[PDB]
RNA sequence: AGUGGAGCCUGCGGCUUAAUUUGCACCCGGCCCGGACACGGACAGGAUUGACAGAUUGAUAGCUCUUUCUCGAUUCCGUGGGUGGUGGUGCAUGGCCGUUGUUGGCUGGUUAAUUCCGAUGAACG
């Protein structure tokens, strides 16, 4: 509930074999809190990769249970997703990559963890490593959401990681599958941030794109985003 | 990869990804040992009207 | 009985201390992961390590 | 000053355990069923507040919510302030108050402290 | 037979109270967290993270108050009548339950005990 940890707890990120020890201390038994002071202690003092190898192990099989359990997130369990933010690239690679392949990521989870990107600033190459492994990846109700918030981070973009995206938007000419308003919400962002960085053939594919997939509400705005736009 | 490249209009830095795709004890001893009367209505019958009168004129 | 978030005391120029002209004003971390520029927190009774935590008096 | 015929010099020498019988049937059934961490804490910050006195005054007060210590003779002479839910009351702890609970001596409630019509026509 | 009288208990009012919750809900103290967007400030000369020891405290505690060691861009300060999102809430809306017969088929410790825990399928209408 709260007071001080012990020291034999606080040892851990110095610790060589963590497996067992962690092991008999039973991940899938613990309260919110000390999860939270467990995520603290190995996403400050610890490296990247055993900080890695915790949050693919422990915090994201939890929280997805827990979002399971209870369709919301507790107060402890969001202040230890920021604290696995701390550390960028571990958390890229271990939370959020692994729940974008797992296949059964929900909107609740993905719009939640999509709060957390929101809520904090990140670095830019990450981001960037982020929107290309998930250009790589085939599409779903959860993924979109991350390419939607993460275009709305307004970053550099490098133009491989558009190439990427464009290439994915290649990917979805001839199929007849309704993809949603958060579809056209996406290209939304995306034309709004990035306009200035499309060249021609960028554009005449997006118009074709249009033609192809319709939409009667915003699609006018994707017409009027995609003619007013200053070339790079 | 792609085919439709970039063709123009200065690529700034040179995006490093090569590093995420293919990425996939004396004190142990020593903490083990650490282990073991008024109100706003009532003051108004305070005030008077009485002393500072303006000087009337007559009719 | 706000609770005020605590600001770190932004000393300048931390590192211009532990130097002359050479040598190292301070001592070394005795440790395996640390040393070779991991000094010595010297207060005035004690001495802190501020990666791996050895208490030296 | 006697308590039971006893003075307080041998009290304080008598031992725990036949200390007992001395005091009534509530106390001695609670020192059968001993006492908590928190008696034995507070125990050693008033021992710690006696041992750090100037020895002609009387040491510093020493303050806790704890409102269920018996008084014991090793207190005789500090400085206690109880809490009786919203303040704290500092007392002294007399040779007279040797049986009773500490929250006996900060009362928790404030004492209650609390024109006909005649016809004119 | 009573009640209305008396003592005591209880219910509404009212009075005292920090509160005497109400048609543990109340009070006194201590934690924990608490948007992005826009614009202006600080930031590698360094933003910021973690911390032993001692203390305040009713108690301990880098969740605070001292003294510096370390993590370094994972940033943090201000102003908005501008939205808002881990919000609550209804409708249309796709899947999925239950709803309105017939015949078969033992390593281990433990108890009085084939005792206890512990490993360990089919058709017919
Ligand atoms: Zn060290």
């Amino acid at each position: 509930r709260s007071g001080k940890l012990p020291k034999a707890f606080k040892i851990i990120p110095a610790l060589s074999n963590w497996e067992q020890i962690l092991y008999v201390t039973e991940p899938e038994a613990w309260t919110a809190a000390a999860m939270y002071q467990a995520t603290r202690i190995f996403a400050s003092n610890l490296k990247e990769r055993m900080a890695q190898r915790f949050y693919n192990l422990v915090l994201l099989p939890r929280v997805r249970d827990d979002v399971a359990e209870y369709k919301r997130l507790n107060f402890h369990l969001y202040m230890a997703l920021k604290k696995a933010l701390f550390k960028p690239g571990a958390w890229f690679k271990g939370i959020l990559i692994p729940l974008c392949e797992s296949g059964t990521c929900t909107l609740r989870e993905a719009i939640i963890v999509g709060s957390i990107i929101t809520k904090c600033s990140i670095p830019v190459l990450h981001s960037s490593a982020a929107m290309l492994k998930i250009a790589e990846m085939e599409y779903s109700g959860a993924n979109s959401i991350f390419l939607r918030l993460l275009l709305d981070k307004k970053y550099a973009l490098p133009y491989r990681v558009l190439d990427a995206l464009v290439f994915h938007f290649l990917g979805f000419r001839t199929e007849k599958r309704e993809l949603p308003v958060l579809w056209h919400q996406c290209l939304l962002t995306l034309v709004q941030r990035y306009k200035a960085d499309l060249a021609t053939d960028q554009k005449e594919a997006l118009l074709e794109l249009l033609r192809l997939q319709p939409h009667p509400q915003l699609s006018p705005e994707i017409r009027r985003e995609l003619q007013s736009a200053v070339p790079r | 990869s792609s085919v439709m490249r970039r063709n123009e209009q200065l690529t700034l830095h040179d995006e490093r990804f090569e590093k995420f795709y293919e990425q996939y004890s004396n004190r142990l001893q020593e903490v083990l040992n650490d282990y073991y009367k008024w109100d706003c209505e009532s003051i108004c019958s305070t005030y008077s009207n009485l002393y500072n009168h303006p000087q009337l004129i007559k009719y | 009985p706000k609770k005020n978030k605590h600001k770190r005391k932004k000393v300048k120029l931390a590192v211009l201390k532990y130097y002359k002209v050479i040598s190292r004003l301070r001592r070394e971390c005795p440790s395996d992961e640390c040393g070779a520029g991991v000094f010595m927190a010297s207060h005035f009774d004690r001495h802190y390590c501020g990666k791996c935590c050895l208490t030296y008096c | 000053f006697t308590y039971r015929g006893v003075d307080l010099d041998q009290l304080l020498d008598m031992s725990y355990e036949q200390l007992m019988q001395l005091y009534s049937a509530r106390q001695r059934r609670r020192l059968n069923r001993g006492l908590r961490r928190k008696q034995h804490s507070l125990l050693k910050r008033l021992r710690k507040a006696k041992k750090e006195a100037p020895p002609m005054e009387k040491p510093e007060v020493v303050k806790t919510h704890l409102r269920d210590m018996i008084i014991l003779p090793e207190m005789v002479g500090s400085m206690v302030g109880v809490y009786n839910g919203k303040t704290f009351n500092q007392v002294e702890i007399k040779p007279e108050m040797i049986g009773h609970y500490l929250g006996e001596f900060s009362i928790t409630y404030k004492p209650v402290k609390h024109s006909r019509f005649i016809p004119l026509k």
